[PDB]
């Protein structure tokens, strides 16, 4: 030709990082051949010939992948047929991954003449191989070509896909099973009873755990191809075992699809099959179930049937819940602490307050974190059920003690809840145990939480009236700009630079402008560096008028300081307001 | 449990990390790759008790989990 003595140059090259360059580009080569030479002697080469590095035979299958029209189109397609069937049948994975995933591909754009004729009998060479590999790289050629040739070939192939999932090598096995998925959706009823099925228990009940395993994957989609009426006479009683099944990893697949069957299922069969199931994966002997169980929870009654719902959870679930959330594994009790505030707007108010409250409460004080502040962010809800009122005598308290949580995050959570919280209560109710709450944490060890703290202060003013922050707020603030710590006084012109924003103008002036003025000659150069930040923040805010009586005077001498810190901002403020 | 025998130090030794090591993991594994010149077909957990053809059988990830079971086949074997 012309680069089949160039190409081989550049193959044989004597290092190998080139040869990536090279098949990389092995597109602009059956550009440069016709697509009567790119078949020619180009595609005849590329198979007794390349063993390569793994990596350069990935190169070569990807881009193998589209060619389907640099050799014809669907008409010349299966041209490319002999070239993967070698690559697919590589004993590193990675590789006739690729290579099936292009077989697949390009089998599309076969025709059904084409099929029958070259794809199909390649399948069945994969499948027949003495390599194990192979008959794996197979697996995933059923679910394409089928549902296009003769009901003669579909014949043949189901029947081939039934050997794979017998194999004697288990890596085919879970392989076949990897596919009972889709290859039973592109069967027709009939064969999906008196074959998906059997294959889908026989696998179900392998040998191999990592089998059965791979088995119950296949349940949904195939019971989400079969009406109601027949689950019960073909999923339900393998499905029933799985849920029991030696292997944890099964019930543990089964659990965490648990939603999912659900819907699959149908209502009904949920309470007299599922129900009794779901107990005891909440009860199963091994964590790593309770607690992906424990996650369906919610979900898994919501959906419930939209009558027995109240009944079942109540006489059900209910129990077995209320000795999870004194389970041992720090991870069950977490995951169901997520979900549980879930079960009131289907439950009940009372019901709530006599069954559930105890429960939150239970982990409101829980000794891990995950848990008490899985439990605190979904509060916002239950006060929707159980009264206002309720909440007060129940929960506020043990809020309050979580509010000196030892942990930070649970400190934040319970700072973020708060305005929402004050909100309902009322401000009469806050102003009294709340208030003094909020305050503290303006000094907390860890800066974000005095930071989220400030805006706290903010929200709860938005929440409840400038004046209200007039009598009750900006004084303690204030009055903290005395505190010998330097800090603690910085953290006051901090309230001030949040306060400002909502407090209108008239007392900002007359409350706060003043005070930080003032601290514009504190001893610790910090402080002033960041007075002047704050005058130049709460400065739009101000008139004009007053700015340039007591701001920009008091204001100018900082340009004076000694620390260039100081200097730095004292300007920069005087840069944005016009001085 | 899981002796120095079996496999010095868990991490490395499943993936070559550990030098010159004599571990039945890092031996038995050399008896697959030696084993593997003179012949071309892809070896199995039946004719191989190496630590990988052990883990591919039975589908398994590596993890000490999987290092557990390991021993306790290579066990049952080496005791008749
Ligand atoms: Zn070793
Ligand atoms: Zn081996």
């Amino acid at each position: 030709l012309y680069p089949i003595a160039v190409l081989i140059d550049e193959l044989r090259n004597e290092d190998v990082q080139l040869r990536l360059n090279s098949i990389k580009k092995l597109s602009t080569i059956a550009l440069a051949l016709g697509v009567e030479r790119t078949r020619s002697e180009l595609l005849p080469f590329l198979t007794d010939t390349i063993y390569d590095e793994d990596e350069v035979l990935l190169a070569l299958a990807e881009q193998l992948g589209t060619f389907t029209t640099l050799v014809g189109g669907p008409e010349y397609v299966h041209c490319l047929l002999p070239p993967l069937e070698s690559l697919a049948t590589v004993e590193e994975t990675v590789v006739r991954d690729k290579a099936v995933e292009s077989l697949r591909a390009i089998s599309h754009e076969h025709s059904p003449s084409d099929l029958e004729a070259h794809f199909v009998p390649l399948v069945k060479r994969l499948a027949g191989g003495d390599w194990f590999t192979s008959r794996t790289s197979a697996c995933g050629l059923f679910s394409v070509c089928y549902p296009r040739v003769s009901s003669a070939v579909k014949a043949e192939l189901r029947q081939y896909f039934r050997n794979l999932c017998s194999d004697d090598t288990p890596m085919v096995r879970r392989a076949a099973a990897s596919k009972l998925g889709e290859f039973a959706k592109v069967l027709e009823l009939d064969n999906v009873k008196s074959e998906i099925i059997p294959m889908f228990s026989n696998l179900a009940s392998d040998e191999q755990d990592s089998v059965r395993l791979l088995a119950v994957e296949a349940c949904v989609n195939i019971a989400q191809l079969l009406p109601q009426e027949d689950l019960e006479a073909l999923v339900m009683p393998t499905l029933r075992q799985a849920a029991e099944d030696k292997s944890w990893r099964v019930r543990y697949m089964v659990a965490d699809k648990f939603t999912e069957l659900q819907k699959a299922v149908g209502p009904e069969i949920t309470k007299t099959d599922l129900v009794p199931a779901f107990q005891n994966l909440m009860k199963d002997c091994e964590a790593e179930v309770r607690a992906a169980a424990s996650h369906k929870v919610k979900e898994f009654c919501e959906n419930l049937s939209a009558d027995c719902r109240e009944n079942v959870i109540m006489s059900q679930i209910l129990p077995c819940i209320k000795e999870l959330v004194s389970d041992a594994n720090q991870h069950v009790k977490s995951a169901l602490a997520s979900v549980i505030m879930g079960l009131s707007p289907i439950l009940g108010k009372d019901n709530t307050i006599e069954h559930l409250l105890p429960l939150f409460l239970a982990q409101l004080k829980d000794e891990c974190p995950e848990v008490r502040l899985n439990i605190i962010s979904n509060l916002d809800c239950v006060n929707e059920v159980i009264g206002i009122r309720q909440l007060s005598q129940s929960l506020l308290p043990a809020i309050v003690e979580l509010a000196e949580d030892a942990k930070w995050r649970v400190r934040l959570a319970i700072i973020e809840y708060m305005p929402l919280l004050a909100g309902q209560l009322g401000v009469e109710f806050f102003d009294e145990k709340l208030n003094s709450l909020c305050m503290a944490w303006l000094v907390d060890h860890v800066y974000a939480i005095r930071e989220a703290a400030t805006s706290n202060l903010k929200k709860l003013v938005e929440k409840f009236g400038k004046e209200w922050a007039h009598a009750t707020i900006i004084p303690k603030v204030l009055a903290m700009s005395g505190d010998p710590n330097y800090l603690h006084r910085m953290t006051t012109l901090f309230c001030i630079n949040v306060l400002s924003e909502v407090c209108g103008q008239d007392i900002t002036t007359k409350h706060m402008l003043p005070t930080v003025l003032r601290m514009a000659g504190d001893p610790v150069a910090n402080v002033r560096f960041n007075v002047a930040k704050s005058l130049q923040k709460i400065g739009p805010i101000l008139d004009n008028s007053t700015l340039q009586s007591e701001v920009k005077p008091i204001l100018e001498k900082l340009t004076q300081d000694q620390d260039v810190d100081v200097k730095y901002f004292a300007q920069e403020a005087l840069t944005v307001l016009s001085l | 449990g899981v002796d120095a025998m079996y496999c010095k130090q868990w991490p490395e030794c499943a993936k070559k990390m550990s030098a010159n090591c004599i571990c039945l993991l890092c031996l038995l594994r050399m008896k697959h790759e030696n084993r593997k010149l003179y012949r071309k077909d892809p070896l199995v957990w039946v004719d191989c008790y190496c630590f990988d053809c052990f883990r591919m059988w039975f589908g398994l990830d590596l993890c000490e989990g999987t290092l557990l079971l390991w021993c306790d086949i290579i066990g049952q074997t080496t005791y008749r």
